[PDB]
């Protein structure tokens, strides 16, 4: 029911830098071919965020929990579906209505009701002798649902859930934002080809959902699968392997943002107002290429 | 260029179209605003024609 | 027989006191431009009058058409409710919200919209209908306001302060209370923290008073939070039970299938005519635009903070609104003292 | 078609919604 | 904040300063007028009536 995983090497956590990545939607007009200028919470650009690995090669997997602000910003690279779900929570033990958005190999379930969460929440894929196929087993995640009041159940869909190789295949960028007890998540996917580092390029988050939780959020962790095979060592709680995925975790700051429209409506341009002089002067004369002269700022 | 954009201030409004302000509040509570808006333009006039 | 019209007269008046000339200021450019410059000599010149507005011929309103109805008999007339701190939440959508049914059904002793005046709630389109219902005293009423003091608004609900909704309270001493003490009903009293806007709790653990340890104990500075109330048809009207429900909904904003009554009718373009979008009004020209919207807008602006493109909420098209009001006309005239020929002039 | 020569025709020649023109025209800016 | 969780009121009006900003200000001078009047005449102890 609840267990504690073991048998793994820790690594201390990398630091890596992003390429204007952390820009969404915040309006809901309309606006091609004009410079409009908002303030809201923004990744900042060339900054410093953390990069956790997960690769078998000893093995690396971590679950941490990290505390929630006003905006969190979530990059997974994957290539075989490791990073299932997500668990909001403030104390965690029976006593705060908890939010638990988890993707099972059915359907997708939204429940905010307070879970008694054990010292390590996951899944487990299991890999049979006698017939080669894949099909979820373990879910050490709640031990009990008390109280329950929002109650969401996505559409079946299909899932082979088989581990495959051939570099990161797909790329999914999150938005998690609590404004007034709502929680709004923003969510896209791309077929990315890469190998390792972060995904260059600009990327539109568009909106996905607004859920009216109603409720506090403080804390998140980030509910993974493994998968065990026929042959694990010992019992099913130190034989498990650690995957092959990435995730970046940003906590979104209240920034002032340019953005430059084009012909089809969409942000293809974004400048950090709050991170140099001449980017100030940018934000303040609407431009983006500053010839040669002296300029005055604040 | 200047003249163009000060037409999206809303001078302490909560949107520059007087349309959307009388459509979701009476005359008696928009006039306030409707009057902001027009000393705003004003002033705006004034400095342009200055 | 004749019919009078408001016209913009000028009037001269000498030294008795009466009137003397007439000039109708609303017929002949002549006439406004002696409105214009406030005197009866003219000169030779040329000037410039008001521009070519087109008056509108239609008014169409487009919304979506409903084909449900939000009900109210379990919303503004039930028979049982929930506690104010654990307040009953509802979500209302794809039905005909009205507002005109609160005069026929129950007798409602408070009713109050902030943020939106309490006559367009049938021509306004709701979005994200949120109603929650609960049940309070009658002494608590006062406190359950965006931005007030008490308990009840700090410790069990708690409003924004930009609320743009409707608050109803109702009084029910014949359906909340009992001769035996009516116990059903508990509120929150002793919390060491506040609570955001639109946040839910419903922790029952035992609250730590003083500088004294509690963990579990039920004594001295170890009240419960959870007090009960004392409901009864023998007291005041101040300690009378109050239901009240809270609707919360967006005014234009995220495109929602709600809206009210109001439904489409006909499409009209290439004519100056008056549209009515998701409560939003205008007056202009509708064209076939051809820059698609997002899967999450409805309304466009540009430059000028103006609504330039709409989305009809029928077919899903994108229509550009042009302003039917272009072209400067102006007037030249010889003088008063030569003759009386005007010239139009359209630039 | 003009009256100028090569240095003034050289010195000459330095010299919806979304259209400027349309635009102001909305406003009353006219020239 | 002793005040609620050991009595009960029907009115509390406080002009010039919300109750809401009462924990971070000093009072100056601090007088207490304590009267019993009659229900109809509560509406008459504000500023400016008749």
């Amino acid at each position: 029911q609840c267990v504690n995983l073991t048998t793994r090497t820790q690594l201390p956590p990398a630091y890596t830098n992003s390429f204007t990545r952390g820009v969404y939607y915040p309006d809901k007009v309309f606006r091609s071919s004009v410079l409009h200028s908002t303030q809201d919470l923004f990744l900042p650009f060339f900054s410093n965020v953390t990069w956790f690995h997960a690769i078998h090669v000893t093995k690396r997997f971590d679950n941490p929990v990290l505390p929630f602000n006003d905006g969190v910003y979530f990059a997974s690279t994957e290539k075989s579906n490791i990073i299932r779900g997500w668990i909001f929570g403030t104390t965690l033990d029976s006593k705060t209505q908890s939010l638990l958005i988890v993707n099972n190999a059915t359907n997708v379930v939204i429940k905010v009701c307070e879970f008694q969460f054990c010292n390590d929440p996951f899944l487990g894929v299991y890999y049979h002798k006698n017939n080669k196929s894949w099909m979820e087993s373990e879910f050490r995640v709640y031990s009990s649902a008390n109280n329950c009041t929002f109650e969401y159940v996505s559409q079946p869909f299909l899932m082979d859930l088989e581990g495959k190789q051939g570099n990161f295949k797909n790329l999914r960028e999150f938005v998690f934002k609590n404004i007034d007890g709502y929680f709004k998540i923003y969510s896209k996917h791309t077929p990315i080809n890469l190998v390792r580092d972060l995904p260059q390029g600009f990327s539109a988050l568009e909106p996905l959902v607004d859920l009216p939780i109603g409720i506090n959020i403080t804390r998140f962790q980030t509910l993974l699968a493994l998968h065990r095979s026929y042959l694990t060592p010992g019992d099913s709680s130190s034989g498990w392997t650690a995957g092959a995925a990435a995730y970046y975790v940003g906590y979104l700051q209240p920034r002032t943002f340019l953005l430059k429209y084009n012909e089809n409506g969409t942000i293809t341009d974004a400048v950090d107002c709050a991170l140099d002089p001449l980017s100030e002067t940018k934000c303040t004369l609407k431009s983006f290429t500053v010839e040669k002269g002296i300029y005055q700022t604040s | 260029n200047t003249l163009v954009k000060q037409l999206s201030s809303n001078f302490g409004a909560i949107s520059s179209v007087l349309n959307d302000i009388l459509s979701r509040l009476d005359p008696p509570e928009a006039e306030v605003q409707i009057d902001r808006l027009i000393t705003g333009r004003l002033q705006s006039l004034q400095t342009y024609v200055t | 027989v004749g019919y009078l019209q408001p016209r913009t007269f000028l009037l001269k008046y000498n030294e008795n006191g009466t009137i003397t000339d007439a000039v109708d200021c609303a017929l002949d450019p002549l006439s406004e431009t002696k409105c214009t410059l406030k005197s009866f000599t003219v000169e030779k010149g040329i000037y410039q009058t008001s521009n070519f507005r087109v008056q509108p011929t239609e008014s169409i309103v487009r919304f979506p058409n409903i084909t449900n109805l939000c009900p109210f008999g379990e919303v503004f007339n039930a028979t049982r409710f929930a506690s104010v701190y654990a307040w009953n939440r509802k979500r209302i959508s794809n039905c005909v919200a009205d507002y005109s049914v609160l005069y026929n059904s129950a007798s409602f002793s408070t009713f109050k919209c902030y943020g939106v005046s309490p006559t367009k709630l049938n021509d306004l389109c709701f979005t994200n209908v949120y109603a929650d219902s609960f049940v309070i005293r009658g002494d608590e009423v006062r406190q359950i306001a965006p931005g007030q003091t008490g308990k009840i608004a700090d410790y069990n609900y708690k409003l924004p302060d930009d609320f743009t909704g409707c608050v109803i309270a109702w009084n029910s001493n014949n359906l909340d209370s009992k001769v035996g003490g009516n116990y059903n009903y508990l509120y929150r009293l002793f919390r060491k923290s506040n609570l955001k806007p639109f946040e839910r709790d419903i922790s029952t653990e035992i609250y730590q008073a003083g500088s004294t340890p509690c963990n579990g104990v039920e004594g001295f500075n170890c009240y419960f939070p959870l007090q009960s109330y004392g409901f009864q048809p023998t007291n005041g009207v101040g300690y009378q039970p109050y239901r009240v429900v809270v609707l919360s909904f967006e005014l234009l904003h995220a495109p929602a299938t709600v809206c009210g009554p109001k439904k489409s009718t006909n499409l009209v373009k290439n004519k100056c005519v008056n549209f009515n979008f998701n409560g939003l009004t205008g007056t202009g020209v509708l064209t076939e635009s051809n820059k698609k919207f997002l899967p999450f807008q409805q309304f466009g602006r540009d430059i000028a903070d103006t609504t330039d493109a709409v989305r009809d909420p029928q077919t899903l098209e994108i229509l550009d609104i042009t302003p039917c009001s272009f072209g400067g006309v102006s007037v030249i005239t010889p003088g008063t003292n030569t003759s009386n020929q005007v010239a139009v002039l359209y630039q | 078609p003009s009256k100028r020569s090569f240095i003034e025709d050289l010195l000459f020649n330095k010299v919806a919604a979304r259209d400027l023109i349309c635009a102001q025209k909305f406003n009353g800016l006219t020239v």
